[PDB]
């Protein structure tokens, strides 16, 4: 309650700023109501930050390497590039994985040119190739090569599509050049919009003469899941035991050949669509995969997106879905009973990257919790679109 | 919410007399709004009292960006009534130098400036040449009329048939017309009749002859209109008059061209060309 | 990244090869290649380097960001609807017309068209 | 061997008259002498060619179809000795008015009209706006000596400022350089020391001061130039003197644009406009 | 031999590898892609198939053969000027505008428009 | 089980009355079926909707950025029990192709996918004046599966009907567009009936139900509403319910026969609309 | 030399109307050229006394290619020494129904078949749709003055309107200009003020009311146009007076188009 | 000319593919490949080889430049086909041009 007092807030709260910051952070700080159905005359998102104010975003190195491609297991990502970069990404991200590192699975090493002086005045594109070389020779299980290039490399002005291009010509290997300098973009969004991009063009289209592969009618293939803690195995086999078959994972824990074998897929269930929403919308127009988004945050949201997904096939599904529902009915029942009378009437406050802020909030009031403030850092105005109604 | 244009070639003496029918519009229970899109920011002088009104461009330049800019910075009443905004233009080579009308107007529709309280507007813009930002107005249908100030130099009817051409190339576009010619006048004979007659082959009406005068040297050193000035002086009463009958206006007509041998031929036998 | 400049002052359309990504821009690749597309400032506010380009490879459409001071030059020269802003904004993709001051060439096939004139007619 | 010059000023002083008048005066001396009209008027070779007016290159390319297949014939034609062409312009309301220009020098270039076979090229360019196709031969390097034509008026020398400032603008990459200051009287007592004055200021020199005769008249009458209707009258003398310090030009110097507040007060200085005063702006 | 489709219909251009020189004609390169342009005749009489071809490689174009029944077919929907046809005349030069049935393709980069709509408006 | 038909016919005959009255049957009878409003007067979803001519999608086209940017819901509506509306305009006139708005109403509805699995029936009203253009699309590019050419006792419908046939048997091989049928739209003028059928029979298919004229058209149309809902007890709707049965029930889908203008001439001649010619 | 076209929509008398004021014109000792831009080849069958005049695409077909057709097969003269020339459209789903319009008038400029001391040349064009070939006079600026042949039937006005639409879209390219609005009675009631009101509404003015008779098809029969079947016919005499203003007509003007809901009231509010 | 014919000048020699039937049906091209060995192995001395195409070429539809682009790299020269089918061209005329 209190939507004047909330206002007032705001506006004292804006009192320190000086005129050219008050008048643009103003735009991005809104009351919720829920009756709006397009934001942009609401709130303002995906704009610069204001110099000097302590923001939390990112980069698009972070939005790229760290969040998409570095959950990838059996690829190599060499952060082109200084030291620092690939040094405070190292690990920092819980995406789970199953392997054996440093022989068929890379998700926690640090690859990285470790640019100098004369790598910055003379270029790396010859340093770039002898690196490629020297992974082949000591890390001959690996299963294709990614360069995340950081702010120098396109500084200077090097070119890493060619040496990537004569580099996977001559070892017959996947060379993925990503140009996720940070500078571009304003936070990490255009460095998911780039490791979409760079999926796309040099990975997905490669299992597109074959058919090898045996498809079933129960494909699908999961979207925007990282595996953060071990997410994705759980909402696996929640699917799996639905009946449905999980070709793919994008990307925790994913492989090079499941993103390969994804275009075979019948139904795409994209969980982030904020990160990964560009190559789902890419798949349905080339390839022809619907895709649907979905929510397993709390008991409710699960039910919910779990008989929605059920629709989409035949009965046996369907009744695969209640069969799954039933079984599971009694375990959060009893965790609600166990916990909710302790956390009931409690107000939380979020403040997450994206899509994180209002997928949680069904989880948040399945316990009697209320969220009282939301937002995001680099989320677009779709986002809110989609969590006006929520809030 | 009446918009009309004044057009005519640069020292044809647009500024004062546009400034001069707005005060007289003024007095007469109308609020108006004045927008100087020549580069000069001299269109709204003898009513804002100042010395240079500060132009939309200048102060966005300054302010980062038109975005932080605010409405009440640009948009000063120098008359309770009349409300002046000045367009500007950036500097000589760079880029096109209408593109600050374009930035001008954009902005006013933005901000709302055209609400619940306009009798009439009034552009006054340069029609030396008419292209990118100075054709904006004809192009994009912001001046459904238009007036063109002109005088018995053979560079002011070329400058004229130039508008009229432009005005016919978007007669279809929406209903920018041609309201009338007015007539601003050098101390030499056979002025009115020309103009007069330029009307007629034009299709066209002339509205009013202004002559010379030197209570307009008194007006510019007084930096104010001549009614605001000396109300009771016979150009006074003669910009009143010119605003009366633009005031009921009713024919608007799509012009026709002349050719340059027929303007030529109407030089020679008027005789101001040998 | 292939580039194809066309103008009506050019007899022909030439067809150059560009590094993706420089920090020099569409202007740089153009100099070094003799196209004549009019520069006329060195902040990007005089909007004369206005092109228009089109992505040839519609797949290959790769996201960028629109810098405020592109779209506010834009605007000022009227080649911004409403629509490319809302795309732009929303899915960060870019718009028909772009300056080739403030252009950074992507790993694509691309069309770029000039009149010769200022941006703004 | 070939010297590239332009013409400029606001539209309506006699740029094209003096123009005109200067390639004939150089004609005498044995010099060969190309004009380019980049006005949209399209007037700049009439006195010249004795015709009604030169057909343009945009007209002879919509006529037919492009500019690619038009020949240097029909465009370039030879009349008192001297080669005169027209850049014409665009529709009045579409595009850009100067786009003419850039359409014209760029064909004369693949064509070698501009091959040194001639000892002098001028450009008779509108210059009452700066924008592109007439700031086109400055920004391009196609014309090293401006020379700028004003009169005893506010707005010829605010035109004469505005040029000046697309020089210096222009002056670090390229060899633009103003050759001086040409004045048209405007039957004004003060004007030739006021134009020096203005000189002075900018850093530059009148070339000449031309008087106002009634017998340029008796010579359009005719289509023709001054200089052939009278060899003997005093008004060719002038155009003669004012074309022999032209060649004998040897001062090129990057112009100082002064303020409008200096404009003002140098029109002050000379009884063009009264004195003014804060205390009397309220009446 | 790369040839780049643009249509209002098509949601992204459409870039292509074809082989030149071959009997069938652009038509069959559009038909194998899937390339929806108006093909309703089978003796190269109506306009239907009018596209507007651009030579993106400005220095390599191929001189070709204007057929009589081509060059009828393009005057009849007013899509041949005289001085193009002067120009295919003398000059062995394709014009601005085809017909996709009778267009070889030849070995170079080319962008080829078309609205959906026969040709003659 | 996704049938598609199109209406086609010399306008001004009663194509639009006539699809809505059947749409309204169809959709009367529990089967959800979509209307297209192919025709450039953009008025054929008038008597569904009951508010105005419906905007197209050409207009929402030109107001957006591109025919992406519509919205699907923006310009396919629902009334009358949930029965769909689209309607695809036209360019001004004197530019471009009058059919133009056809095609790309075809193309964005195929894109989004309107085409639901949960229809039956999609019922395109297009224009028969000139078969040419995107007027042709829908028989070119087998959007419309059956063909139903609404007809009168005039030489202009007669003729409009032969060209339609004659498109019909030009695409007949590359598709499996088919004619159904043809309906008879009364003028009241006197051996029409026969006449029709007769032009049915030398294009060898059968003749879908002949509507009789009347002034109840007009009372429903002047409070923007079908015949059907305005007063199901008349005779008028049983009339087109009976049209309605006889579209559901078709099963004869020929390929015509198209007859020469002096075949049509004589066929005028031997039932008294046009008067004996003699040589002499 | 007057280029005059007349429009309207399909079966509103527009071929026959025109056939009875170019026989009109030519009983006044002057000479005509009909140009009849219908893919129906009925526009010159009323002034040749013959089955069907065979078109110029037929004959181009039929030869070949157009460079091989000759003037004299396709210029074809009637009573009164008018010049009669056909052209007519495509087969159904053959592309552009409008090719033969372009066609014809191209061939007819580069033989020289206008400057043939003609004072009236006159194009019989189709007006259901305005685009193509159909729309290729107003494009072109072919011809000056355009004649709408309309009744009280909606489609009729609608067609006008949209013809009137085209008229204002190539106003500022050319001559081309709406000299009135030709009327066609049907035997209603309330129909001549009906259309002189629409005239009044977008700018132009009525030339003349023609009403339906019997002895327009009696003349039909015969192959035989109204006038010359016999001159002291009354529709005849009307069909002169109806010339008459045609020639001696100096109203040239820009027409507004009406909207939808204009129209409606227009047609509601006089009873039908 | 001057030189040694069939050492290091073949202007009055006869190179030719000399098609059959079953290379009229099954491609061509393969066929060319194996011919520019053969002319490598058996004319050391050559400083380049063209493809001057005949009708049947064009007809049976055959990517000569593709074969010309990829052999010119595998063996470092310069190899220029010519699409000179006799049916293209009323005349000579074309052939000059193409
Ligand atoms: N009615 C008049 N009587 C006398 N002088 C006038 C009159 N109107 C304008 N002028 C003079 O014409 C000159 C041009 O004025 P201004 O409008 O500022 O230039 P522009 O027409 O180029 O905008 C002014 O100096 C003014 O003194
Ligand atoms: N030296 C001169 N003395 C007197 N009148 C002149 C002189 N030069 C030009 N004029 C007059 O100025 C008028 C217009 O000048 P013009 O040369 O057309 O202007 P612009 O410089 O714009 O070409 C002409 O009619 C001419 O009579
Ligand atoms: N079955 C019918 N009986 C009588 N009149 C009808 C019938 N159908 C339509 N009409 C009349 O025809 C007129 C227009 O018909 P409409 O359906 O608009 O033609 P179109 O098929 O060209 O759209 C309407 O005013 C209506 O009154
Ligand atoms: N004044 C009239 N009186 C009676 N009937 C007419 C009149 N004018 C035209 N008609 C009839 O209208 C029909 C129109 O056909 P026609 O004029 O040949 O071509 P269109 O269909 O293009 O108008 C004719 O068959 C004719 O019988
Ligand atoms: S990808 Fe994104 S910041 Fe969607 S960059 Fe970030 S593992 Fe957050 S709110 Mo860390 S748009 Fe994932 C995210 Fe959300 S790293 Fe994780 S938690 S659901
Ligand atoms: S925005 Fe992104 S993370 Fe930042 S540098 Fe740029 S790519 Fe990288 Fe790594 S190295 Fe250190 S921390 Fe930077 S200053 Fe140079
Ligand atoms: S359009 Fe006009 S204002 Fe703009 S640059 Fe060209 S000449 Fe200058
Ligand atoms: S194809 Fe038919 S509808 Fe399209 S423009 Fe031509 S005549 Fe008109
Ligand atoms: S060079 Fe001026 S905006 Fe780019
Ligand atoms: S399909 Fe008819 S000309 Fe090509
Ligand atoms: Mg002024
Ligand atoms: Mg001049
Ligand atoms: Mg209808
Ligand atoms: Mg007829």
């Amino acid at each position: 309650m209190s939507r004047e007092e909330v206002e007032s807030l705001i506006q004292e709260v804006l009192e320190v700023y000086p005129e050219k910051a008050r008048k643009d952070r103003n735009k991005h700080l809104a009351v919720n109501d829920p009756a709006v159905t397009q934001s942009k005359k609401c709130i303002i998102s995906n704009k610069k930050s204001q110099p000097g104010l302590m923001t939390i975003r990112g980069c698009a190195y972070a939005g790229s390497k760290g969040v998409v491609w570095g959950p990838i297991k059996d690829m190599i990502h060499i952060s082109h590039g200084p030291v620092g970069c690939g040094q405070y990404s190292r690990a920092g991200r819980r995406n789970y994985y199953i392997g054996t590192t440093g022989v068929n699975a890379f998700v926690t090493m640090n690859f990285t040119s470790d640019f100098q002086e004369k790598d910055i005045v003379f270029g790396g594109d010859k340093k770039l190739a002898k690196l490629i070389d020297e992974v082949e020779t000591l890390f001959p299980l690996n299963k294709g090569i990614s360069v995340q290039s950081e702010c120098p490399i396109g500084l200077i002005g090097d070119d890493i599509e060619s040496v990537s291009k004569v580099k996977g010509a001559e070892l017959s290997k996947t060379i993925v050049p990503v140009r996720c300098e940070g500078f571009r973009g304003v936070s990490q969004s255009l460095g998911h919009h780039i490791a979409n991009d760079a999926v796309r063009d040099w990975v997905l289209g490669k299992r597109d003469e074959d058919t090898t592969f045996a498809s079933t009618p129960y494909d699908v293939a999961i979207i925007g899941d990282y595996n953060i803690g071990g997410d994705a195995w759980s909402s696996r086999i929640l699917l799996e035991e639905m009946g449905l078959r999980c070709v793919a994972q994008w990307s925790g824990d994913g492989s090079i050949s499941e993103i390969e074998l994804t275009p075979k897929v019948k139904l795409n269930l994209v969980h982030c669509y904020r990160s990964m929403n560009y190559i789902s919308r890419h798949m349905e127009e080339k390839y022809g995969i619907p895709w649907m988004e979905y929510n397993f945050f709390g008991p409710t949201k699960t039910i919910e997106s779990l008989r929605a997904i059920a629709a989409k096939f035949d009965e046996s599904i369907q009744k695969k879905c209640e069969e799954v529902i039933a079984k599971y009915k009694p375990e959060w029942e009893a965790v609600v009973a166990k916990y909710r009378p302790r956390l009931e009437g409690k107000r939380v406050m979020l403040y997450i990257g994206g899509l994180r802020p209002r997928h949680v909030i069904g989880a948040y009031e399945d316990l009697g919790m209320e969220v009282v403030g939301t937002g995001y850092e680099f989320a677009h105005n779709d986002d809110y679109d989609r969590t006006m109604k929520e809030m | 919410m009446r918009q009309c244009a004044i057009y005519g070639k640069g020292g044809i003496g647009k500024s004062t007399t546009t400034q001069n029918l707005v005060a007289a519009l003024a007095e007469m229970g109308k609020k108006v709004m004045i927008v100087g899109c020549d580069p000069k920011a001299d269109s709204t002088r003898l009513i804002l009292h100042s010395k240079a009104q500060n132009t939309i461009m200048e102060m966005a330049a300054e302010a980062g960006t038109v975005e932080d800019l605010e409405l009440e910075d640009v948009l000063k009443a120098g008359y309770g009534g009349v409300k002046c905004v000045e367009s500007g233009g950036p500097e000589p080579g760079v880029g096109c130098a209408g593109r600050g009308v374009i930035t001008a107007i954009n902005f006013l529709e933005e901000e709302g400036a055209y609400e619940d309280d306009l009798d009439f507007v009034f552009y006054d813009v340069l029609g030396d040449v008419v292209c990118g930002g100075f054709a904006m107005p004809i192009r994009e249908n912001k001046a459904q009329e238009i007036y063109i100030v002109c005088s018995g130099e053979m560079m002011a009817m070329y400058a004229a048939n130039n508008i009229s051409k432009g005005i016919v190339k978007y007669a279809n576009s929406g209903s920018v017309r041609l309201g009338g010619l007015i007539c601003n006048s050098r101390n030499t004979d056979r002025e009115d009749e020309l103009i007069i007659a330029l009307a007629n082959k034009l299709g066209t009406q002339m509205i009013h002859f202004v002559p010379r005068d030197n209570v307009v040297q008194r007006a510019e050193i007084r930096r104010m209109t001549v009614i605001e000035y000396d109300p009771k002086a016979k150009q006074a009463d003669e910009y009143r008059a010119l605003a009366r009958k633009v005031v009921d206006n009713k024919l608007l007509v799509i012009p026709n061209p002349i050719t340059m041998d027929e303007l030529e031929e109407l030089l020679m036998e008027f005789g101001i060309m040998e | 990244a292939t580039i194809y400049f066309s103008s009506p002052l050019m007899p022909h359309n030439k067809k150059v090869q560009a590094v993706a990504g420089k920090r020099s821009t569409l202007l740089g690749v153009a100099q070094e290649n003799g196209v004549k597309i009019p520069f006329e400032c060195q902040d990007g506010n005089c909007g004369s380097c206005l092109v228009k380009i089109t992505h040839l490879d519609g797949e290959r459409i790769k996201g960028m960001l629109l810098t405020d001071k592109e779209r506010n030059v834009l605007k000022s020269v009227g080649k911004l609807p409403k629509s490319e802003e809302e795309r732009a904004a929303v899915r960060d993709l870019p718009p028909t017309y772009r300056l080739a001051c403030q252009t950074i060439v992507t790993d694509e096939d691309l069309l770029v068209e000039f009149t010769g004139e200022p941006g703004g007619a």
